DNA sequence: CGTTAGGCATTAAGCTGAACGCACAAAGGAACAAAATAAACAATACCACCGAAACAAAGAATTAGAATAGTATAACGCTAACAAACATAAATTAG
DNA sequence: CTAATTTATGTTTGTTAGCGTTATACTATTCTAATTCTTTGTTTCGGTGGTATTGTTTATTTTGTTCCTTTGTGCGTTCAGCTTAATGCCTAACG
């Protein structure tokens, strides 16, 4: 009996299609076995990352559904999240909503 | 595909038959000249002639209302 | 289906231009910005169409994808997410 | 019999039934979810690229990944990935 | 005696709507019609798919709205509220623009 | 006694050292803030002469890159002199902080 | 007066007429007093990102000095490369 | 009996003399110049592959790097450097 | 008899070293033979275009000799030469002698 | 204050003498060219001129391990 | 679409002698730097204003949406034939 | 100053343009619906100019402080040639 290498590490993205992926993306020659079981591992861990901060920006605006607004507001609310994606634009997100102190009245 | 058809509204429902009479007395006829001739015709039909297709649009509005009252 | 086009940046109007500005925090528009912002947008436009036509055209082709677009977006270092 | 679309579309649904079963989540949702794992994927596969290239070296290790881990993303999320990506080599590797 | 508000004071409720709200703020027919004037002059007789026009307008409003940030940014900075397009000029030259 | 005018000899100043292409960084302090500040990260660094000559240059092109653009915020706010405010702004338009 | 010694701080080593010389390099006429601690910390937070990552790259190699190259790839990848040290 | 560094600095000498025979150059000018054809080098060198990779080319001929110097080099200095890269390979091919 | 594949061209820049980086630069598995020619090519006439630039102005300065601040003169004057090169800082080169016009007196 | 020097080698020695003899012939010369020119006329000098200073350096040398034969170097920060 | 059992050929860990790189001895004004000060000009606080931008209601004019047909085009599959990698012999060149 | 690095010739091979077909999304047309852009008349408020106080920078002189450029020696670091186990890629099979 034989077991997937993506549960083999106890994960859920496929290790044999970023192996592929690394493969044919011509990065190298040669790739190590441990760099898509490690590749997978820190991309599984970053969505869990994105999708946690989504679903507790969704249920705490008393949704159930995750659109692009909570994936911007999840992202441009973190620090470290926020320099990883700092350039990139996301569609139909909208911006965080801050306003200025000075603009506000007294 | 459960998406929420536009009801019809009385120009749509004529050109729809008119067309089809079109289609079953003319053979050979591009249906853009024929959308073409219907706008035409429905331009120059008198208002005295159109209120059975505005009230059965009206029936379809109202039953689209009752359909869906929540609707936006 | 031949045609030429003219005068499309009066299509982008101002209380069109007031909205864009008022996502982003302002307050208060003067009467001088919306050309300034007409140019930058055509300057814009002009370098990323510009970088999308040419991807096309690269591939022996005569539309315009949105995946090129994307590129020309990754290419002047705006990420677009959402389109592959 | 349509050509299919290679994505990761299941994955990330998979992921998040594993960490939030009552929430859904849209198609363009999902689509976004997609071009970012892209997008991480080829970031991380430049810099382990270049760094196998300024080191000589032809075969990219999990060494160098770990390294552009390290390079890429910013404070307590790198030695979180790097932890996780540990973890995984040693279950990779006692199995 | 119609009621009337004061300036500045419906504009804060229209930012915080705008920032709410997630829609593209320009219709899409405009700027389909600008795309297509602009990108005769690359090539002629372009077909343009309604995703990258789309895509298009999503990163235009995403430029245009970072650059009024910015804009809003260096008028507050000099201890103005109404921007003016020197500000303008100088946040596209801080920004490595030109 | 003649003192200059407050400025002129800083205009001087301004013409000779654009004029020139000199390091204005003295080579030890800078030697000893790098080791003093690389430490933290690890412990045993030596460092090529090399390394910290460039490290020197590119903090000198970042700070007069930054200071130009700086001068270009106060300019812009009717004021000739600098303020932390300024360098506030041109570090947060280019999107450093 | 007399001479003033102070432990570490090294940031401080940057001293007050080679920052007056840095800005009259950048075209400025005018500088106030409380510019240098911040240019001072800036300076710092530069050198410890470019630091960190020439680190980084010098124990991926396993190397317990720090090359010239291994600054020009930690420039390089945010937006300022270096030329004349080598390729 | 040292290892030799593999540099560009001779040509840069032999354009130098091509366009301007009287002034000389300093050294560490030479090593500017080399690291800039090696910056330019990997620029057109990247935007080639990738745009290989957008086509599913599996091989770089001459239309990608033309689509590459049109990309990056703005103003006159694209049709110029095309001009002058047809004429190389006219002369290549014509020999 | 044979001729080198620099002056097959009629260059300076060898088709032979860049047609080797080309290959181990791993940008693709195969490169054309075209490639090397139009690479060597506009790198010359780019190079030619620093360098007699940097010989006008060494020549414009009363000196013999090309030091990098006749390389960041030539570059920060021009125009598009500064857009390939805005990002890039010189080593030793200073910067370019512009003085605000405010700041100077009346 | 304890801290042990470096014993002199054979170019200190002949540069402290000749930086000596320079500056009671000239005055009004800036060190930097002193020591530029110091340097120069050492590498100037024939081999056969030099055996002294690098014998007396040899004898500090001796000197010196002979004063701290259990000494090695340790540096610190 | 994804995983797994044996070669084999490439590749990184291991090791040692050798070559590199850096600090430091004296020197001794030169060049730099810190500190105290006169004051002069720049930042700023405050006030008036006026024209410029916001707000509002109406209508116009434009976009949205849909049905639909043509329809250029793009995306599928065979096929040749062509161009590029690879094995092996000069040469010039260059650090 | 002669090893070494580019160049040429034939072979395999694997990529790609040519071709056919077809589907498919694109463009155009004509209707209603709606919605929103532009005009015109308030109205009110912020950018800008002008003046006065002040606060702090600059330019300078004095007095320390350091630095700088020179060669040989000691020691720690790196690197390159050679050994050697590790490993990843290819093929065949299976699910």
């Amino acid at each position: 009996k034989a077991k997937t290498r993506s549960s083999r590490a106890g994960l859920q993205f496929p290790v044999g299609r970023v192996h592929r992926l690394l493969r044919k993306g011509n990065y190298s020659e040669r790739v190590g076995a441990g760099a898509p079981v490690y590749l997978a591992a820190v991309l599984e861990y970053l969505t869990a990352e994105i999708l946690e901060l989504a679903g507790n920006a969704a249920r705490d605006n008393k949704k159930t559904r995750i659109i692009p607004r909570h994936l911007q507001l999840a992202i441009r609310n973190d620090e470290e999240l926020n320099k990883l994606l700092g350039r990139v634009t996301i569609a139909q997100g909208g911006v965080l909503p801050n306003i200025q102190a000075v603009l506000l009245p007294k | 595909s459960g998406h929420i058809k536009r009801p019809m509204n009385a120009f749509m429902v004529w050109s729809k038959i008119e067309r089809r009479k079109i289609m079953e007395q003319s053979p050979d006829m591009h249906n853009a000249e024929i959308s073409k001739r219907l706008g035409k015709r429905w331009k120059m039909l008198k208002d005295s002639e159109k209120i059975p297709f505005i009230r059965e649009a009206e029936r379809l509005r109202l039953k689209h209302m009752a359909d869906y009252p929540d609707y936006k | 289906h031949r045609k030429v086009l003219r005068d499309n940046i009066q299509g982008i109007t101002k209380p069109a231009i007031r909205r864009l500005a008022r996502r982003g925090g302002v307050k208060r528009i003067s009467g001088l910005i919306y050309e300034e912002t007409r140019g930058v947008l055509k300057v814009f436009l002009e370098n990323v169409i510009r970088d999308a036509v040419t991807y096309t055209e690269h591939a022996k082709r005569k539309t315009v994808t949105a995946m090129d677009v994307v590129y020309a977006l990754k290419r002047q270092g705006r990420t677009l997410y959402g389109f592959g | 019999k349509r050509s299919r679309k290679e994505s990761y579309s299941v994955y990330v649904y998979k992921v998040l039934k594993q960490v939030h079963p009552d929430t859904g989540i849209s198609s363009k949702a999902m689509g976004i979810m997609n071009s970012f794992v892209n997008d991480i994927f080829e970031r991380i596969a430049g810099e382990a690229s270049r760094l196998a290239h300024y080191n000589k070296r032809s075969t990219i290790t999990s060494r160098e990944i770990q390294t552009a881990v390290r390079l890429l993303l910013p404070g307590e999320l790198a030695k979180h990935a790097v932890s996780e990506g540990t973890k995984a080599v040693t279950k990779y590797t006692s199995a | 005696k119609p009621h009337r508000y004061r300036p500045g004071t419906v504009a804060l409720r229209e930012i915080r709507r705008y920032q709410k709200s997630t829609e593209l703020l320009i219709r899409k027919l405009p700027f389909q019609r600008l795309v297509r004037e602009i990108a005769q002059d690359f090539k002629t007789d372009l077909r343009f798919q309604s995703s990258a026009v789309m895509a298009l307008q999503e990163a235009s409003e995403a430029y245009l709205v970072g650059l009024f940030e910015d804009t809003n940014l260096a008028a507050i900075h000099a201890k103005r509220v109404t921007i003016m397009p020197k500000d303008i000029q100088l946040a596209r030259r801080i920004r490595g623009e030109r």
